[PDB]
RNA sequence: AGCAUAAGCAGGA
RNA sequence: UCCUUGCUAC
């Protein structure tokens, strides 16, 4: 036991201070007698000095300690008196000389130490190295010596004629890149090698003996033989057809609220009364609910009953001033309570003979045609409606003399365009009516609720609220981003219905109102529908689709004077066309331009439509139509572009076209887009 | 009449009117139900992609084993993408890419590659994203997962004393030498594990499907991979992060807009007087089934050829990892009778038992994937899927960009993860067939799959590389997300200024035209003000918080230094985006009024911006009522040791805490070292100092025993 | 008397049982892993639920003895501003945050966030004290740069400050001793006359000291001069299409 | 019924 | 076997 061996000649408590040193290095077991040799050769240094001294003596000892705090009693000492290392600590703290002292012990000349240590830090701190062999070369100032290294000597000569009888030389050595050769994972990466090596140092061996050859290129060739693959090209074979709109049944109206067809009743509006439950009840009051008598037998749709007795026990609901529809079978049938299937996990089944027989089986979506009302709800929502401002927007920021006028500017005259219009009615719809169920599905779920639905405008000056119809919410328990709960809707309209723009509703008949330039119909629409968590906070926050529009515009008008280099904003947006809008009888150079303004106010629509129809068609759709712009930029320019694959690439566009209108109608446009782009450019066909 | 929008294109470029065709104003759509057909797609079309049957029995894993080079069975239809390398020819793709730059090139970027590995330490592993924790076999952050596989460590076998990279990848590796392993499930039982399942639950990467992609038809399933993968990994991507910063055909780290500027004017300065260019967009397709990490280990085993024999054997780990890694499938599917009442649930474990309740699709998906699969998982042995290697297949893309065949027709071009833009210079048309078809096989045979759906070119630069449309002379930007801008939701105070920094960071980087600022600021505003429910003073708003300020606004002297919470106007502007509004509003407030606001005695705060709004909202309730309750009660202990060592370090936060003994003895050597100097300079009592040494004492012999 | 109150919380914690196996079983460094414990996956939606949040009656956590102090129950009308329901945390309404905002308490303490935030300050006195001119309306574009963006004195790579302050807050265990330290040495020295005696928190004063002395260098596209007193007039002066300069001064 | 689109929600403890 | 309840202001 090397341990004994040591305690014959080492100190007691060195073997609990030197070992819970080496604990704190790691591993080891000759750095037990370094540290001993070393921390008691300075324990030998500060044996029987300092008779008279200070406080504190003249030999402080640090160097074999608990590897924190040499570097705070340091600072204790040297910002004391104020001193300041050199990136190295040291041995024993002297203070009567104000310099440090540092102890090297070595085997070989004493010469080349000092000259490794003295290379490091030079002439800054003190060194002193000792050989076991009885050699000396040191610093060049002293101190009280021939007393303390005639012990030193003869300790090291004490403990090398020990090593001279016990034979350690190699043993008493003083001071990364070996990973840990493991046994699984040896056999695990020469299993995992490829197929004509055998292990890992073989791959290994010939990875780093590889050179190149010329065998390459015939490998290269010989896969050019066996390719046949041509390109093709535009100005020969301009094979770009129109997309294949379907030629089926013709798409429905999707939205969940009514756009064109909507029927409003006006108020002034209250301050104190703000609550939607309290707009609702002065609504009762003020549009009167008492001549809302419907039939039972409805003009079309599918089921009469159910809708009569819920909207008569919602009417009396609203009557008695509590939003709170109680437990009947009209509201146990349309909104869904216990139309759930029973999840069983798999724990029990009870398996029957030939009972009970389950599988699973998915179908798909179906296929609709190209919708027809779509345009006049385009030319409608674009048109300015006298209500004004619908959009509750915030206030001007105060401007320097920078270039923030020009903002200001712009954004001034683009709001004077779009608060006016009926887009901002719906996004006021939008934001009022679905924050409002919002606020709804959160503070109450297991509780069915009336939501009106309606919007905020200025008339004549006068502050009014409309509504448009009445919403009911079908006790969401939103667990999830999902869960698609159930809103009735009744909807308020003036117009005659049609089965194939209005196939999902169930239109009733509600009445008559008066009209002054003269006493027309009302007719009364219901419509069962879903909505969810994600929905309700894209949809609560519509105002965010003014955000690109006046991007694009912008960039039209910088543009121009990055053509120009003069200041023209104000009359640029005045003696400038933008084309829109071909007939329907001709299309081919028989188009209609309108001011750059205005422009502004289609641009709004599409990005309105982008918040509504979003799907994976439009999405995909989106892209290939990237795609196509990029050919079509390639032909006004006439820079002969080409293709490898057309027939997957039509495969792909007409795969991601289904059933969503927006996707249907920007197919057409961008088929007529080819038939004006194909009345000039020649890469197209009729 | 009609109407078309796109007809703005007709005296227009693409570079103005293609923000208008992205539908980025909507809802991205998400997934529903179970994931299990896709992960079977992507596993059983990469088998489909193998080319070949020859299969190789295991040792150490009992299912058989496909190999994925060298062994080509050639197919008449090599237009269909392969998944076939040949390790020769792209060992000879890197000696010709090494001929072209320097000649200690793979030294030297491994030189400081391992320079940065010796200096790192293994906390930056907590900084990331979402892992995969083997211990309750679900998706949790990083520093919970590491923290529990250093608690199956310390109580398996011995403790933890590494401190570093390389020791902790060691101690991951002497877990693998480890016969038996013991961690804790749940009421905090502790169970036991063999070995070999060690090695099955080491190597397990779980699938989902990726929720919110904008621009895809069909949904996919991303992969997370565990623990023990993401160091190894960390070392790949700084190696290859060093060879792609090194590089000048390469667009990951970013400038990306002069690179191209410099490639397109430095090769049309080297035309002929026949000679021409034709650039062509590509796409790569099926990139994360085309990308085998056998050539991974032989390229990483070529450039570490002289670096040392830590390098040599370190940087040769993760590829062995993704060679035999598994694949949760999900959570199985769902069964109902012909009434649609009753729809029992199939896990991912039954699946093999109750094979004959599925579809016609999941039976074709499901018996090609059979003699693979394992109770819950399966194994795939030559994918590389997403959340893996980014930044080193690129390198291969380098590599099929840097090929020399000896005319005077050749190519350039750009580089990214799965999109390169190609440079062309060549003579007549046929000559440009041959070298365009000599780019597929070179492509072809290296195992990068060129899309022929997606792919075109003309002749000037009208090309396209990460959705920024190059035309001729102009540059468009990325159409960026728009609810960025409000994403913050956490205070009175911190919401609107981090919206002006948001949109500081999009004017400084994207375009972001002065309109569009001055507007996104006005509805982030709006916003602001819709969701804390304050408005302005002079408007006739009524709610509880706008009745007591318009019945104490008589009291407020100055009426525009309010602030935008307690009903002020707005003073900030484009000018404004970068001084908050609490500072910018400071030399207008009413000292009353300043002096209330911007007291610390308040009972909200109390227990980058000035906090003087800032609270905080109450927690959950269904947090302890679930069977998770004591997880948070652990947390709570955490919060308590943490304010422990808080109380003990005054300057804890900002430097880094390294060290590898204890945290407690720290403690107590701490207390006893500025008791000392506390003592010595300061307290001089013997009952002070007897009663905290006695305290100190009793606490060991507690903490000890 | 401050080691007496950790020694009383020390042994407090130590007192219980399955506490003693958290503390000297792992290492000073796994205290970073100690302090993220986040379960919550992402909080993925945090406007959402701050909306859910702000749409009840009694959203806020906040202090009862505070409150109680200066306090009223309710309103002159209706508005509620406290419950009874919960340690001694009592919930509230943001109408109690406004009428703390106007009918509550004040302390002047108008020096000490006036010398906290003196680079934010600097930011506005040099904001205030420009002029500007016309646009040009001018093609323009270069390249990304590494520019220091704060009109520093001092212009330290962020190795010296963190290392600095070890040296200034808290020296007992701040440091291996380096070569960095002379001449910062003596700058220690002014900053030890600074920084003694003040009611600053060390988080919040280590917080203001790295504002003086780091000038924030960044990757962004830059024009004309490369002045780091014009880098918070980078995105003010020019974008892609216009450009805006005729400073004099 | 409906939302929805290759699979889920339309309560649960 | 059973159905607890949150209070909404553009």
């Amino acid at each position: 036991v090397i341990r004994e061996i040591a305690k014959r000649f080492l100190e007691q408590a060195t073997i609990n201070i030197a070992e819970e040193v080496v604990r704190e290095y790691g591993d080891h077991e000759r750095t037990m007698i370094s540290v001993g040799v070393h921390f008691q050769a300075c324990c030998l240094i500060s044996d029987e000095y300092t008779l008279e001294d200070e406080t504190t003596p003249r030999y402080v000892l640090l160097e074999g300690l608990k590897r924190q705090e040499a570097i705070s009693k340091q600072n204790n000492i040297c910002s004391t008196l104020g001193l300041e290392p050199l990136r190295n600590l040291a041995d024993i703290f002297d203070r009567k000389t104000r310099r440090f002292l540092e102890v090297g012990i070595t085997k070989r000349e004493s010469d080349e130490y000092y000259q490794e240590k003295f290379n490091k830090i030079g002439n800054d701190m003190d060194i002193h190295v000792f050989t076991y062999e009885g050699k000396y070369f040191s610093n060049n100032p002293n101190g009280l010596e021939d007393i303390q290294k005639t012990r030193i000597f003869t300790f090291l000569s004490f403990v090398s004629d020990e090593l001279r009888k016990e034979n350690m030389f190699t043993e008493m050595y003083v001071t990364e890149l070996e990973m840990y050769k493991s046994k699984l994972f040896i056999a695990m990466r020469d299993e995992s090698v490829p197929l004509p090596y055998i292990n890992y140092e073989h791959l290994r061996t010939r990875c780093e003996t590889f050179k190149r050859n010329q065998a390459e290129c015939e490998a290269k060739v010989a896969d050019v033989a066996s390719r046949l693959k041509i390109k093709l090209e535009h100005l020969e074979e301009n094979k770009l057809r129109p997309l294949e709109i379907p030629k089926e049944k013709e798409a429905p109206y999707t939205h969940k609220f009514l756009m064109k067809d909507a029927w409003f009743f006006a108020k002034p509006h209250d301050s104190e009364r703000a609550q939607p439950q309290q707009i609702l009840y002065d609504f009762f009051e003020a549009a009167n609910m008492g001549f809302m008598t419907t039939s039972p037998k409805p003009i079309f749709g599918k089921q009469g009953l159910m809708y009569h007795s819920l909207w008569g026990q919602t009417k009396r609901a609203i009557k008695d001033k509590r939003n709170e529809l109680e437990p009947s079978e009209q509201r146990d049938f349309l909104c869904g309570i216990g139309r759930a299937s029973k999840k069983i996990q798999e724990d029990k089944w009870q398996e029957s003979r030939e009972e009970e027989f389950k599988q699973e089986e998915t179908k798909g979506a179906a296929k609709r045609g190209f919708p027809t009302w779509f345009n006049e709800e385009w030319l409608w929502a674009m048109r300015d409606s006298k209500i004004g401002d619908w959009i509750p927007m915030a206030e001007m920021p105060p401007c320097k003399n920078e270039m923030e006028d020009y903002a200001k500017k712009m954004c001034e005259e683009l709001e004077s365009k779009i608060q006016g219009t009926n887009c901002a009615r719906e996004m006021s719809k939008l934001i009022h009516t679905i924050g409002s169920l919002h606020t709804e599905c959160r503070n109450f779920p297991g509780k069915v609720k009336i939501v009106p639905i309606y919007c905020r405008g200025t008339l004549r000056g006068e502050s009014t609220d409309c509504l448009f119809g009445i919403a009911i919410k079908g006790k969401s328990h939103l667990n999830k981003d999902d869960g698609m709960y159930t809103v009735v809707t009744f909807e308020f309209s003036t117009e005659e219905p049609n089965p194939s723009k209005h196939e999902k509703y169930t239109v009733f008949e509600a009445g008559t109102v008066p009209v002054e330039a003269k006493e027309k119909k009302l007719f009364l629409y219901c419509r069962t529908t879903g909505m969810s968590k994600l929905k309700n906070d894209w949809f609560s926050k519509c105002r965010r689709c003014l955000i690109p529009t006046m991007e694009t515009v912008e960039q039209i008008v910088l543009k121009e004077c990055a053509l120009k280099e003069e200041n023209r904003v104000s009359e640029m947006l005045e003696n400038k066309r933008a084309w829109i809008a071909h007939e329907n009888g001709e299309n081919l150079t028989r188009l209609v331009s309108t001011k750059l303004k205005d422009l502004c106010r289609m641009l709004i629509v599409t990005q309105f439509y982008y918040c509504i129809y979003n799907d994976n068609q439009l999405e995909g759709f989106c892209n290939e139509q990237k795609k196509f712009l990029m050919f079509l930029q390639a032909d006004k320019d006439s820079k002969s572009a080409f293709t490898f694959n057309q027939k997957g690439l039509y495969e792909k566009i007409e795969e991601c076209i289904v059933s969503n209108p927006l996707c249907i109608f920007l197919a057409d446009r961008l088929n007529k887009l080819f038939l004006v782009a194909k009345s000039n450019g020649a890469k197209y066909f009729e | 009449m009609e109407i078309n929008p796109y007809l703005l294109m007709l005296n227009n470029d693409i570079t103005s009117m293609i923000s208008l065709t992205y539908p980025y104003t909507g809802a991205p759509p998400m997934s529903h139900g179970t994931s299990t057909k896709y992960s079977m797609e992507t596993v059983s079309r990469t088998y489909s992609y193998s080319r070949t049957k020859k299969e190789v029995p295991s040792g150490i894993f009992p299912i058989e084993r496909r190999k994925f080079c060298n062994t080509i069975e050639d197919k008449e239809n090599l237009e269909k993408p392969n998944g076939n390398v040949d390790i020769n020819f792209m060992l000879s793709l890197a000696e010709m890419l090494e001929e072209k730059m320097g000649k200690g090139f793979f030294k030297f970027c491994a030189n400081e590659a391992e320079a940065e590995i010796l200096k790192m330490h293994f906390s930056k592993l907590t900084e990331g994203r979402q892992t995969y924790d083997w211990t309750s076999e679900r998706n949790m952050p990083a520093a919970t997962a590491l923290q529990l596989t250093v608690d199956a460590i310390q109580e398996t076998q011995g403790t933890f004393k590494g401190t570093t990279m390389v020791e902790y990848c060691n101690k991951i590796l002497e877990m693998m030498d480890w016969p038996e392993v013991k961690f804790k499930k749940v009421t905090l039982m502790i169970t036991k594990i063999g070995r070999e399942e060690f090695i099955k639950r080491i190597c397990t990467i779980n699938t989902m499907a990726k929720d919110g992609e904008r621009g895809k038809y069909k949904r996919r399933a991303i992969a997370t991979p565990g623990m023990g993968i993401r160091p190894f990994s960390k070392i790949v991507e700084t190696l290859a992060q060093k060879i792609c910063e090194r590089l000048a055909e390469s667009g990951l780290p970013v400038e990306k807009k002069a690179k191209l500027k410099t490639t397109v004017s430095s090769t049309n300065s080297k035309l002929q007087e026949g000679q021409f260019m034709v650039n062509i967009t590509g796409d790569n397709s099926k990139w994360n089934e085309c990308q085998q990490p056998e050539a991974y280990l032989a390229m990483l085993a070529y450039i570490t050829k002289d670096s040392s024999n830590l390098m040599k054997d370190l940087c040769s780990v993760a590829p062995t990892l993704f060679c035999n890694k598994y694949v949760k499938m999900g959570q199985g599917f769902r069964a109902k009778n012909k009434r649609k009442t009753k729809e029992i649930v199939i896990p991912a474990k039954k699946m093999k038992e109750r094979k004959e309740l599925m579809n016609a699709e999941w039976r074709d998906l499901f018996e090609t994937i059979e003699p693979y699969m394992d109770g819950e998982c399966c194994f795939l042995g030559g994918g590389m899927l997403m959340g893996m290697f980014n930044m080193l297949s690129t390198v291969f893309g380098v590599m099929t960009l840097n090929y020399r065949e000896e005319r005077n027709c050749y190519w350039t071009g750009l580089q990214s993860s799965d999109d390169f833009v190609l440079f062309c210079i060549s003579r007549t048309w046929p000559e440009m067939e041959m070298t365009i078809l000599k780019f597929i096989a070179v492509c072809k045979l290296m195992g990068i799959n060129m899309s022929l759906e997606k792919s075109y070119g003309c002749l000037p630069e009208l090309f396209e590389f990460t959705s920024m449309f190059f035309s001729g002379d102009f540059v468009s930007n990325i159409a960026l997300e728009l609810p960025a801008f409000t994403t913050a939701g956490m205070n009175e105070g911190t919401d609107f200024t981090a919206a002006m920094s948001v949109i500081r960071t999009n004017m400084i980087n994207n375009g972001l035209s002065p309109g569009t600022a001055l507007m996104a600021l006005r509805i982030c505003l709006q916003e602001f003000r819709a969701t804390y429910r304050v408005h302005p003073y002079d408007s006739g708003v009524k709610n509880h918080r706008m009745k007591i300020i318009r019945k104490f606004i008589e009291t407020i002297e100055n009426k525009d230094g309010l602030l935008i919470s307690d009903g002020g106007k707005l003073m900030n502007n484009i000018s404004s985006l970068h001084i908050p509004e609490e500072i910018l509003k400071e030399d207008l407030m009413d000292p009353s009024y300043r002096n209330r606001v911007f007291n610390p005695r308040n009972p909200f705060t109390q227990f980058a911006v000035v906090s003087t709004h800032s609270f905080r909202t109450r927690s959950n309730r269904t947090l302890l009522n679930t069977d998770m309750r004591a997880m948070a009660l652990e947390e709570k202990r955490y919060q308590v040791v943490c304010n422990m060592y808080r109380s003990v370090f005054e300057s804890a936060d900002v430097n880094t805490p390294i060290g590898s003994m204890s945290m407690g003895e720290a403690i107590e050597a701490k207390i006893l070292d500025r008791a000392r100097t506390q003592f010595e300079n300061g307290i001089i009592g013997g009952e002070e100092y007897s009663e905290i040494k006695r305290l100190i004492e009793d606490a060991k012999r507690q903490r000890l025993s | 008397s401050l080691l007496l109150t950790l020694a009383k919380e020390y042994a407090n914690l130590t007192k219980d049982k399955k506490s003693c196996k958290l503390l000297s079983q792992g290492t000073v460094s796994s205290y970073t892993t100690f302090k993220k414990w986040t379960t919550s996956r992402k909080e993925k939606n945090p406007s959402l639920r701050m909306r859910w949040a702000m749409g009840s009656k009694f959203p806020i956590m906040a202090n009862r003895e505070i409150l109680e102090e200066a306090g009223i129950p309710e309103q002159w009308e209706g508005i509620d501003l406290w419950s009874k329901k919960d340690l001694g945390m009592v919930l509230a309404s943001p109408a109690a945050i406004t009428y703390w905002n106007f009918c509550g308490p004040g302390v002047d303490n108008s020096s000490v966030i006036k010398d906290v935030y003196k680079a934010k300050f600097m930011k506005k006195e040099r904001w205030r004290e420009t002029l500007w001119g016309p646009m040009n309306f001018e093609l323009v574009g270069k390249q990304r740069r590494v520019v220091e963006t704060q009109p520093v004195e001092i212009k330290l790579n962020q190795k010296e400050i963190k290392e600095l302050t070890m040296w200034v807050l808290f020296e007992d265990e701040a440091n291996l001793a380096s070569k960095f330290i002379q001449e910062n040495f003596s700058l220690v020295l002014s900053l030890r006359e600074l920084y003694k005696g003040k009611a600053v928190n060390k988080d919040v004063a280590a917080f203001m000291i790295a504002h003086q002395f780091s000038p924030e260098k960044r990757f962004l596209p830059t024009f004309g001069p490369i002045r780091p007193e014009r880098m918070e007039l980078l995105h003010c002066l020019g974008g892609d299409f216009w450009k805006i300069e005729a400073v004099t001064a």
